[PDB]
């Protein structure tokens, strides 16, 4: 199909492919075959796992989460005794997936979600418990719970999946941006103020997943550790930007830690080195 | 009801499986896409842009004049920088084929390494830049340099030279990872004749080396990268 | 007869011409354009001042050093005090705009030294501060006065050690974004246009700044012996295909 | 490749774009350059 | 058997999916359906009915006055009332279309508020209503609300004004909770020319205000609402 | 779409209405009122 | 001046209405060309024909 290299011989002619200017911005397409004598070869390849539907397409851990299941009596604050849980969606948490993702600045896609359970019971316990987990999306401007228990849970609109501690949970939400793509940058603030936030955090409010466990409490203590997993699907991406170099300090924005070790490496020797 | 016989596997969550789901908000109508410029559709197509090499990366951390290779003026046949070809690992590291490429567990295809004199405009040069394909070592002198792939630039009103490291190997693919069964060879570079200054001239003379991949590129098997972590 | 290094560009009532540049850029190769009716969603019917402000606007000139870091303005904050475009930033509640940058510098045969210029599309600058600081309005909005890098950094300000782009990526991969060299034994300018390029079809051009402009020394400037150890760098930028939507009263901003 | 469900997003991957031009980002020069005449004429 | 292997979210109930399920009662036969008028297939179709809207909502517990907004003699150029538009809060909460609203997360459109006039029909008057788009502040004189999207309106034998908020925004949608990003800026009125009564006339006068939306609107993103609770 | 039941009652969700008048409810008049034309004549 | 010198102006027309421009900034906002000294040793700029009434007095 595809040629890789053509066939070229010797050359001695006035147009000179190899001498170019780069200060002019452009990386002109010049080949082996410009600067060396050549034979015929093919491709046999595609380069289908470079697509970007390809490289943000496959399932990445984008937050881990605590919650669990004991006696509520006296609990003041259900969210602090971890009764049930938050997490304010979010794609920055966890730095791999999110060095992908920061390697454009505008993408679009649907996301599909796969969340995983585990229980624990750290402490003396005769049995492990069959916990039931539900873990509901709170949109910005529903009302947040504020016991594991309350009238919120009845998810009447949230939308909300059941499921079994030690299994998993799946399913896709559409492209839910307010613009026409997601920003992996913004230069920008909420409004014209001299002291409100700055960056994509500004942009980022896509509410929150709340988790509980459906089960009243048993005579022990269990433990169970959320897992939030990411795929995305029908991708698209606009402005490729130079990658990640420094460590990450909070989510949103690119903020660096002070004092942080080189990243370019530092020659064992020379520049003659090899 | 149909009968069924569930295979080894059921349950199981595969990070990389590509399957049907059901929608957590059925009806949702998304935003209308509207025109962006700038679309990116293959990584394949942006490592073909070339960025700045840090040569010189001799620093105590990391600055500007890791990107400057310093020439001297009236040196003869003696050599001006080298380098081994693990594109993922040295100086190739955090440039963005290295970054890219770090991406991937293989690789193939021919590089392409360029220079951009950045001299005084009266000063004249000519140096070697030269590829030496795997199986011997990295060139000692000018002449060991010249008897392999090589370039002689001339500095002139085109500022640039292109040399390209053609794809030089028996197995058809080469590991990200510094491998030595698939080791690429060694870069070097060398005064042809040497760097002339005009009168007054005394400040020094910079060359500034960009990495890039020709349409002869491919990557495959996706992994995860070693530049970046947190924790 | 004619050549990539002379060119002439005429935009409103101005003109610039150049004798020595090096081809010119336009951003993702696509020409700046007006909003089509299929990607609209702001029912007002726009205003286009056509060429009261699409012209050529100059900033004041920097001077470059044995010893600069480099610059970094931001648009469309850096024409908002110029002429009708600037009026009609802040009357406005939205508008989208491109632009032509013309970044000047010449010396002599005998000089050295190479500048990147380069236009970032979402320019989100970072906190020396680190953890999880913010970088005040103030700050992202310094004006044509634009921010110099080899300054020293302030309460609310952003990061400013050019080798990091402020923003935690390494400066040598800067060349991925629309750029263009200033090398002075070849360049004397660098031109790159730019198109409108967001997520959205219109914005607020106040809150938000489109890209950013910044002009590097990558190899230092080197004067012939006995000469003046700096030369000036000038910055002219024309908007073009301007479009306001929304007139209101004027806003107020941040000091 | 039968669509068990009613929306877009419950749908597979998209498939290899199949478009791959790198110009935008290699050639972005106003006057167009051939390789093998000079770069600055 | 047929092989199959079953995927990750086996097992799953999902509040929002939409699936067969046998039915509990086979062969039951539904009453058949009647002729009702007044059916309603889309929640669009209700939000385009104006309600009143509470502008007055500054008494001390709720009544039938917090809908009546004064308007009083011999002022002039002075304001009568304002407010922001953030349609799922403040006045707009408990209006059908903010209660509706507040079913979804994101809306878009166009937004139809008008103004009845309820003084006598001896007397007269000339008001301007003024929508400021976000970017400024709520203006705070008749000067500065006029440079914006505004209608001067002429009390007379039409008793009601009704001007358009029109969709004015960057972002194609906003939240229906209060952000800021997504502000929809400002809704004021202030006096023309001023009110004028007739001889023996000294009631206080009253306008009644009124919000719908236009076949323009947009709801995304269903979720709960915060106007109801128990527990 | 295969109907895996013997009942209606048993099929998935109905899909979108697509009829979407709102007439009956914001313009149940007798006497039709066209916009432009003075409302009370 | 000499070949091997080099130099960047910039020349300005401030049509009638407002004051001869005081500096760099205040020309610029108005008919105006950056004029790059080089090769072609002469710029030309013109002073376009900007009036209400259609003619003027040479006194
Ligand atoms: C499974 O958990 C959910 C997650 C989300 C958030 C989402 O899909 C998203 C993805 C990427 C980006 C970016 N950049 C922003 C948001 C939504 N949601 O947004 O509606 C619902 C969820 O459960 C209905």
């Amino acid at each position: 199909q595809t040629v890789a290299s053509i066939s070229s011989g010797p050359k001695h002619t006035q147009k000179v492919p190899i001498l170019t200017a780069n200060e002019t911005g452009a990386t002109m397409p010049v080949l082996p075959s410009d600067s060396i004598e050549t034979r015929t070869t093919y491709m046999h390849f595609n380069g289908s796992e470079t697509d970007v539907e390809c490289f943000l397409g496959r399932a990445a851990c984008v937050h881990v989460t605590e919650i669990q299941n004991k006696d509520a009596t006296g609990i003041d604050n259900h969210r602090e005794a971890k009764l049930f849980n938050d997490w304010k969606i979010n794609l920055s948490s966890l730095v791999q997936l999110r060095k992908k993702l920061e390697l454009f600045t505008y993408v679009r896609f649907d996301s599909e979600y796969t969340i995983l359970a585990t229980a624990s019971q750290p402490d003396s316990a005769n049995y492990s418990s069959n916990l039931v987990v539900q873990a509901m999306y709170v949109p910005p401007g529903a009302p947040n719970p504020k016991e594991w228990d309350d009238y919120t849970w009845q998810s009447a609109s949230n939308p909300s999946v059941f499921f079994k501690v030690g299994d998993t949970s799946r399913f896709s939400v559409p492209y839910v941006g307010l613009a026409s793509a997601y920003n992996c940058f913004y230069d920008g603030y909420s409004h014209d103020d001299a002291e409100t936030q700055y960056g994509i955090t500004v942009l980022n409010h896509m509410g929150s997943m709340a988790f509980r466990i459906v089960n009243e409490h048993d005579e022990h203590k269990t433990l169970v550790k959320i897992r939030v997993y990411h795929r995305a699907k029908h991708v698209e991406a606009w402005i490729p930007r130079a990658p990640r170099a420094l460590p990450y300090t909070s989510i949103g924005r690119t903020n660096y830690p002070k004092n942080t070790e080189p990243v370019i490496k530092k020659r064992k020797g020379d520049i003659k080195s090899y | 009801g149909l009968p069924t016989t569930t295979l080894p596997g059921s349950g199981q969550f595969l990070t990389t499986d590509d399957r049907q789901s059901p929608s957590a908000l059925p009806n949702y109508e998304p935003t209308p896409r509207i025109h962006i410029p700038g679309k990116v559709h293959n990584l394949l197509e942006i490592i073909q842009v070339d960025t700045l090499i840090p040569m010189n990366n001799t620093h105590t951390k990391d600055e500007v004049n890791s990107y400057l290779i310093p020439l001297n003026a009236n040196r003869q046949n003696e050599q001006v920088f080298g380098t081994n070809l693990f594109i993922g690992d040295g100086v190739f590291k955090t440039t963005l084929l290295g970054e890219i490429v770090q991406y991937y567990t293989h690789w193939s295809g021919s590089l392409r390494f360029s220079l951009m004199y950045t001299g005084p405009a009266l000063s004249s040069a000519k140096l070697i830049l030269a590829y030496t394909p795997p199986g011997a070592r990295g060139p000692q002198d000018r002449r060991e340099a010249m008897l392999g792939t090589h370039v002689v630039w001339d500095i002139g009103l085109q500022s640039t030279i292109v040399m390209t490291i053609p794809w030089t190997s028996g197995v058809q693919f080469r590991y990200t990872d510094p491998d030595t069964y698939t080791s690429a060879g060694f870069l070097s570079c060398w005064y042809q004749t040497s760097l002339i200054l005009p009168p007054e001239t005394t400040g020094q003379v910079y060359l500034l080396s960009f990495i890039s991949a020709c349409p002869d590129f491919k990557l495959r098997l996706m992994k995860d990268t070693q530049t970046i972590s947190q924790t | 007869g004619y050549s990539d290094r002379v060119q002439q560009i005429t935009l409103g009532n101005s003109t610039i011409t150049t004798q020595e540049a090096a081809n010119a850029v336009v951003c993702y190769a696509e020409w700046p354009e007006y909003l089509p009716d299929v990607d609209a969603s702001d029912v007002n019917k726009t205003s286009k001042p056509d060429t009261s402000v699409c012209r050529f606007y100059t900033l004041d000139s920097k001077t470059w050093t044995t010893g600069s870091k480099g610059w970094c303005w931001k648009l469309p904050d850096a024409l908002k005090d110029m002429g009708v475009f600037g009026q009609n930033m802040f009357f406005h509640s939205l508008g989208r705009s491109g632009y032509t940058v013309h970044v000047q510098c010449n010396a002599t045969k005998f000089h050295s030294g190479c500048l990147l210029v380069v236009v970032i599309p979402e320019h989100q600058l970072a906190s020396h501060e680190g953890g999880n600081v913010s970088v005040k309005y103030t700050f992202t909005h310094p004006g044509e006065r634009g921010i110099d890098l080899s300054s020293a950094n302030e309460v609310g300000g952003p990061v400013k050690d050019v080798i990091y782009n402020m923003n935690g990526t390494l400066l040598g991969n800067l060349l991925i974004f629309p750029h263009q060299f200033i090398n002075l034994r070849t360049n004397n300018t660098a031109t790159i246009v730019i198109p409108y390029i967001n997520s959205v079809p219109i914005d607020s051009m106040t809150r938000h700044n489109n890209v950013s402009l910044m002009v590097i020394p990558i190899a230092p400037l080197t004067v012939p012996t006995g000469a003046t150890p700096s030369l000036p760098i000038t910055v002219t930028i024309a908007p073009m295909c301007t479009e306001f939507s929304g007139i209101r009263s004027k806003s107020i901003v941040p000091q | 490749v039968i669509n068990y469900y009613k929306d877009a997003a419950s749908t597979s991957s998209a498939g290899q774009s199949l478009s791959m031009d790198p110009s935008k980002f290699t050639e972005p020069v106003k006057d167009l350059m051939l390789k093998g005449a000079p770069a600055l004429n």
